[PDB]
């Protein structure tokens, strides 16, 4: 009855990465 | 002490979210205490307008869908809204309510979008592990909900075009409603529902045979074990049942997984009788 993993967490490691490297100097 | 002074905060970071000048603060920090704080969820629930302000953030990206220019950032701040929402979902004093409200319904603009971008994708699994949520609760009532939106042919495209991660819960969210009587004669009422399904887990089935994954393969696997219950789905299951889950294509990747051996082997039990 479970997913292995959890999709908020699994959400806000994703876009950690990319909201640093979506950023203009 | 200590659990005063955190309650206290609390209260004013939900006070907090009904001002815009103080909203993406507070949706950073009540997001952190959504495992935390049981009571989190009747707090949120108290006041209408704390709701409002939580879905004001759902409507205000409604115009980054098409064409698709959701942000990671943007996308970011939205999802802990969703995390609040998931919070409100599964407590069962806030449950009956947030469904009578038909909160989820929200969601489903960001559920139907295909854009493959991260911050899409991302938006995506977080909203899929709202519904998630909710059939977590394994309720009669959160089946009937579902079973009166669109859920089943979001969920369907997911499962087809999605990441690995967002076609695994979208398919944890078909094989909840399935195993409920009523999901499973839902989705074997009418030739056109169930073929959908069929075509769409033999789809998946030929994709997991090019690139294995144990987990999605576990929850294919539940949904077709689900639909030979059905007498009219076992004849059909009978014929158009892929080869691999026949022959010992996945045999390498259930190499530890002794629950979908067991479950595929009774699937194809179920299907010689």
């Amino acid at each position: 009855d479970d997913l292995g993993f959890d999709p908020f967490v699994e959400t806000q490691k994703g876009l950690a990465e990319l909201m640093e490297n979506e950023v203009v100097q | 002490g200590p659990h005063m002074l955190e309650r206290e905060k609390i209260y004013q970071w939900i006070n907090e979210l009904s001002s815009p000048e103080t909203r993406e603060n507070a949706l950073l920090e009540l997001s952190k205490k959504r495992e935390s704080v049981p009571d989190l969820a009747p707090m949120l629930w108290h006041s209408f307008g704390t709701i409002a302000a939580l879905l004001q953030e759902i409507v205000n990206i409604y115009p980054s869908i098409n064409p698709p220019t959701l942000t990671a950032h943007q996308s970011n701040r939205v999802c802990n809204a969703l995390a609040l929402l998931q919070c409100v979902a599964s407590h069962p004093e806030t449950r009956s309510a947030f469904l009578a409200a038909h909160i989820p319904l929200f969601l489903y603009p960001f559920l139907h979008t295909v854009s493959k971008t991260r911050p899409f994708e991302y938006l995506r699994l977080t909203s899929l592990g709202v519904i998630g949520a909710l059939v977590k609760t394994d309720e009669q009532e959160v089946i009937n909900f579902l079973l009166t939106t669109e859920i089943i042919p979001l969920c369907l495209r997911i499962m087809e075009s999605g990441s690995e991660l967002s076609k695994t819960v979208a398919t944890f969210i078909l094989q909840k409603i399935l195993l409920d009587d009523t999901g499973l004669a839902y989705i074997c009422q009418t030739y056109e529902r169930f073929s959908h399904v069929a075509m769409i887990l033999g789809k998946m089935v030929l994709q997991l045979s090019k690139e294995p994954s144990a987990r999605l393969l576990k929850h294919v696997v539940r949904c077709y074990l689900r639909l030979s219950d059905n007498p009219r789905a076992r004849e059909a299951l009978r014929q158009c049942l892929p080869d691999q889950l026949k022959d010992t294509t996945f045999a390498q990747v259930l190499k530890d997984d002794t629950t979908t051996k067991r479950w595929l082997a009774q699937l194809v039990k179920n299907l010689q009788e």
